[PDB]
């Protein structure tokens, strides 16, 4: 007699996925949506290169550490990437007040553009030239961070400091200054002359007053004394104001907010890949339409979403017949 | 599986039937063959394309992760923001795994369904014109040529046409 | 559907069936007319009217955003604030959703089901006392 | 229950069968007795077996709460920490108790759908051989002792040799 | 012959509901479970009014700024209603130490009674009259916040203040105080004589000892001086202490803490509705049975919950036939 | 006619599940996953007993609070148990710096070695005996915190101070110490003579300057002046210095951290049990293979998952 059978498809697919009741079932058609793989290093992301701080901190950058003189003028940037441990940081020991507060500004801004608020050749009454340390050198020379002045007295004398800068710009302006806490009563006296001595800042908002204080500290980097800075967000038409009879690491350069955007500081020890992405992750960057990955959390552009899976297959066709 | 048919009692499927997932073997003078139901195949072909979809729209608005530092005087935030990431990390991985084992699951079973409901349209065609073997395969009382046969795949049997027939052939063997 | 009854061997609704979910149509001497199963009918009721109530009290213990408030020195904390809320928003959403998306689907596949078992509960009654035609009719052999 | 067999047109289970899930009672003129199906049953422990492990696993990875404590002029942050901790409890609380509502309903319609394709099986074998009385019986056209029984509950039943038996009895004989 | 044929319902029903697998199916019923309607006001919750503080912030309402007198003296209230930039705030520029922390506080708290504590008419070694600022004004004249006392030396002389106040009620009291940081040692000599002053306050838990800060500041209201503003909680039987040569800006009014429940500071730029409700959200009032809402998060009442949803709607019936 | 039946397993199973469309469904067979009980006590975990510090504070214990002379000497501990309230605290009133920070740190940790870094005995131009208070009792005589010292004036004169410890050990050290705040210009001139002092530390990372406030306080424990401590991780091979003409409670004994590792400090008024188990709560221990419970969310060990339920259980069998 004539026949007619109903059956359905099989073929040669090797293809795994998972169920409740059941592991390892084969099928005959599947989608894997989970993105495993990387290029394995940094990449421009949608056309604009990362600010890669290499050996630099953060603080090594907007201080001025002199071995982060590569990052003296930056062009705009993407997102920023810092080493774990980055070597280059406070040359001369101490502090960096509300650092984490301030990174995470940093992470709201795309470009700086540094600008001289008060010229180092406008110290008169004072020594401008004289604030150096072994502790922070360049080229075999005693040297100091960039963009701040450490101020010394000058013909035995210091006298008080009355200094302002008002910020004629339209944009926020990022100011930092210092303290230096001396070892000893002999030290302040050599350094300043004034053995009392303080620092007054105001803005429209801030009202500080820093008093230097002597302890006895190990050495670090050679040196027993500290520097401790502070920075304020100057808004346009605000002044800031100055005051002290000694101990004052006074601006010389601050940095004009001139372009705010997404961004972000990635922590990797990765090399630039000179190459383009629309999604970096700090192991590598991803090009894909998978919309999960598991390659890294902290991923920066338009990512897949993140998940810890090893192993996400989507069932499209029948149970396979082995 | 729930619904009996794949790998039930239909006991394998066909390498032979390439371009489709589910259909027919005709075997008449003419000579045997495959041939696709395609209705069916792109009714399954339209769900599942749906499903994956709507699987994928649904973790649109997924959780991501921001990097937030603290000094070493501040480890109890520090501590409650890696405990927060790590909990969200975890709640969307898990909401994952789980609605793809889920659907996975429901996908199979669909296929399973789409067979029997197949094999069930060909037996209400059939009625007693036709001998059910009980493997997924009819043998007809009368003769069915290549025309026959398609008037079968394409949901048009007449069912009177060739009754008698098949009454005089049924009669005589049982 | 899962089921093969509704749009599938039983070709569409009927608008005249008014009082019911699932139940007959009769056509003999004394004439035709509709008539719906009540115990098959008051069994998905249950059914559907406990699934609604179990969806709306599983959603009881559901996130609360509260207000709490930062400095122009505590953006860290704010900020994580601020995800940790969106955060709990966002899964509790997905959640109510997909909840809705599976249960719609389980709930069209329980009618199919409740169709299918309502024939089959006719079909074993009648057996060669009547003609199954395959359009969800029996004709009678009286 | 969605596939109709268990409290459907199977009417109620049986006290009788204690050392299976599924299976058999035959009656012949050796007498009755209780058989359980093996190869059904143990295919549906190894499925619920691996459901409880599958549920137990997806929540290895669950939320820890963790004991950080805070002063007085810290309240924001101590209410931040409660309502996180808070949160993520109510989220696997949820997850928890879904997850077993919803496996419970499939478990229970898992049962339902392998006892309708165990009759489906026995019915596909004995075809015409025997007659549907429509609670789950099969009345034998044919004489099927202790040894035939065993063919049908492993699943080789030799259809031909009881055909010509089966027609004798069950129709007029010319 | 005879027929019986079995069946199921169709109807009208134009409704629709989305699976998995399919979109916009039509179905006999469903269940909306999703309110989307609220009627744009802010009402009464449960019968009690809120506290809408209309151009006034928290800090304006507690101190008293005298753009603020509408809040002298509040009754019980539901919740709080502050605009996102409130312009009565700090008249006399300056700070509000730990703020956050207070407004926190005031989540917890539906009723206040304010009560004089240290009467302006009681100090009779020093002006307690001179106290005002053009920063402050009221009715075109020179004011300061209503709720303390801007004390000024009498007749070139400011003696040691030595005041104490013990908190005789079974409730918490809410004490503020302030410091005044002056723009020079000449407006120090002005207005307080000594040039060398401190602020010391004590409680049970507190050990306070405040000192004022001369710098040259911008401009704010036309001040370049500062107030500093710093509260505690004065339990019952506790007392509070304060010693001052100068720069006392002095409790006069404090608030009894009588009523403590469920409140919120609900950010808002609407204005009262005299309308009541169980449900108020920041946009409006929810007067629903519905499980879900999609109005706003931070809501107050018997509310239900809430989803980022534009649909919500449950399968009761079947699939519809055209 | 011959007849061969398919059917079911039924039995005398009460057991009941939920599902989404019916509550209270009989069932053939089922698996409770939801652990409920606990025995009431606090056990060793994995055979290391807690470190329970009955009515003594984390403060009370580190400072040495003489009512806390069980823990002057203290072994490796699995976790730490402290009452909601304990009542032997600071016996001087007055703050611990950053407390909650070092009780946090505290969680990290399971053994302390004490370890003398200055000597009691080597403060010859200071009294060292008479720094005690009746707000600190010891047998009905006045005393003070054990771990440090509240150096006075010796015959009306009271030189600087300066002392340095180097951690010549492979461990972190925790060392503490602390400043009084006094009454009045009196008081200051009657304890210490100098009218106007300060307490200089530095370590590599650590550059304090403390000054006393005098304000006039409400009495605690009998007293208005109040005790202020301090406190700092001292690495290997770094060194602190300290300098002071006044008020100064100077460190004897710092503790090395020699064991870090799982810990947790657990709030519960419980007391030992002498019991071991693999999982503890704050209400009492669990022995179960179950992978929920619903006893508290804060345990310590191998532990099932908590969850908030007063029920689960799935469904293994059918319907009866
Ligand atoms: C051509 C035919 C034999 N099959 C059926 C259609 C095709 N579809 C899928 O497997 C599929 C895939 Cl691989 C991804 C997304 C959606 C779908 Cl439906 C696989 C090839
Ligand atoms: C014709 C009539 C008996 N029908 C069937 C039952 C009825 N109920 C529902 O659809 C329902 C609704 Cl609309 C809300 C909650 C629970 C339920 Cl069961 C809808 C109208
Ligand atoms: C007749 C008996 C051996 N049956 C077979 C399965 C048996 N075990 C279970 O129900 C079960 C349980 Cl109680 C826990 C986990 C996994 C399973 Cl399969 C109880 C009923
Ligand atoms: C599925 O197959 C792969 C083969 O390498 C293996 O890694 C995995 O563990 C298998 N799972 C099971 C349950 O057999
Ligand atoms: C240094 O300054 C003093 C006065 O302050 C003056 O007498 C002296 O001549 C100055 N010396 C030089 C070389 O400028
Ligand atoms: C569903 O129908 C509505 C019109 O009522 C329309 O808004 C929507 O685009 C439709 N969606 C799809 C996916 O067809
Ligand atoms: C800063 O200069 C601008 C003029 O460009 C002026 O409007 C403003 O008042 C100045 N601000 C201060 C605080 O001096
Ligand atoms: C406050 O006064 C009460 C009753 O006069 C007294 O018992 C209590 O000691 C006083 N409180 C303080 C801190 O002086
Ligand atoms: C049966 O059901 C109710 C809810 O319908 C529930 O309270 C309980 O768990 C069960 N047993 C009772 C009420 O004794
Ligand atoms: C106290 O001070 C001086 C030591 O220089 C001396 O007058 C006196 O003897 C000293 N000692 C005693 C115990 O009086
Ligand atoms: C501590 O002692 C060692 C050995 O003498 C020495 O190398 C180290 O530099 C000392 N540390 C400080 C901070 O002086």
């Amino acid at each position: 007699g004539d026949q007619i059978c109903i059956g359905y498809h099989a073929n040669n697919s090797t293809e795994q996925v998972d169920t409740i009741m059941e592991k390892n079932v084969t099928v005959t058609h599947a989608q894997d949506i989970l993105e495993k793989k990387h290029n394995g290093k940094l990449c421009d992301l949608d056309g604009v290169k990362p600010l890669i701080l290499r050996d630099c901190s953060v603080a090594g950058w907007l201080l001025g550490n002199p071995m982060c003189d590569e990052f003296i003028n930056v062009p705009e940037w993407s997102y920023i990437v810092e080493k774990a441990n980055p070597v280059n940081d406070l040359c001369y020991p101490g502090d960096f007040n509300d650092y984490e507060e301030l990174k995470h500004l940093l992470s709201r801004i795309n470009h700086f553009e540094k600008i001289q608020i008060i010229p180092k050749s406008s110290w008169s009454s004072h020594e401008a030239s004289l604030g150096v340390s072994s502790a922070c050198p360049y080229q075999g020379k005693s040297s100091f961070f960039r963009n701040v002045v450490w101020l010394i007295k000058k013909n035995s004398t210091y006298p008080t400091i009355k200094r302002s800068y008002n910020n004629t710009n339209q944009e926020d302006l990022l100011v930092l200054w210092g303290i230096h806490h001396p070892n000893d009563a002999a030290e302040q006296t050599k350094l300043y002359q004034n053995p009392t001595t303080y620092i007054s800042v105001g803005t429209s908002t801030l009202n500080q007053r820093l008093v230097p204080r002597i302890a006895t500290r190990s050495k670090v980097n050679g040196q027993s004394g500290r520097m401790e800075f502070f920075w304020t967000i100057l808004k346009p038409n605000d002044a800031i104001n100055f005051e002290s009879n000694g101990n004052f690491i006074a601006p010389e350069y601050a940095y004009k907010i001139v372009k705010k955007g997404d961004s972000t500081i990635m922590k990797s020890e990765l090399e630039y890949g000179n190459c383009n992405t629309k999604c970096q992750t700090p192991m590598g960057a991803i090009n894909s339409s998978m919309p999960f990955h598991n390659i890294h959390p902290l991923t920066i552009g338009e990512c897949p979403k993140y998940v810890k899976s090893n192993r996400l297959v989507l069932a499209t066709g029948l149970r396979n017949s082995p | 599986g729930l619904f009996g048919a794949i790998a039930g009692f239909i006991e394998g499927g066909w390498q032979g039937m390439v371009d489709g997932w589910y259909g027919y073997h005709h075997s008449n003078e003419q000579g045997s063959g495959y041939a696709a139901d395609k209705e069916s195949t792109q009714k399954a072909i339209d769900g599942v394309t749906n499903k994956v979809n709507s699987i994928i729209d649904k973790m649109n608005t997924q959780f991501e992760a921001v990097g937030r530092e603290f000094n070493n005087l501040e480890r109890r935030i520090e501590n409650l923001n890696k405990k927060m990431e790590d909990g969200f990390l975890d709640v969307w991985t898990y909401n994952a795994e789980l609605l793809v084992l889920m659907e996975n699951e429901r996908t199979l079973d669909f296929h399973d369904s789409n067979v029997k409901n197949l094999y069930d349209k060909v037996r209400l065609q059939l009625r007693d014109n036709a001998k059910e073997l009980g493997n997924g395969c009819f043998e007809f009382y009368h003769k069915c040529d290549n025309e026959c046969m398609e008037s079968v795949r394409n949901g048009t049997y007449d069912y009177p046409q060739y009754s008698e027939e098949a009454r005089l052939k049924r009669e005589e063997i049982s």
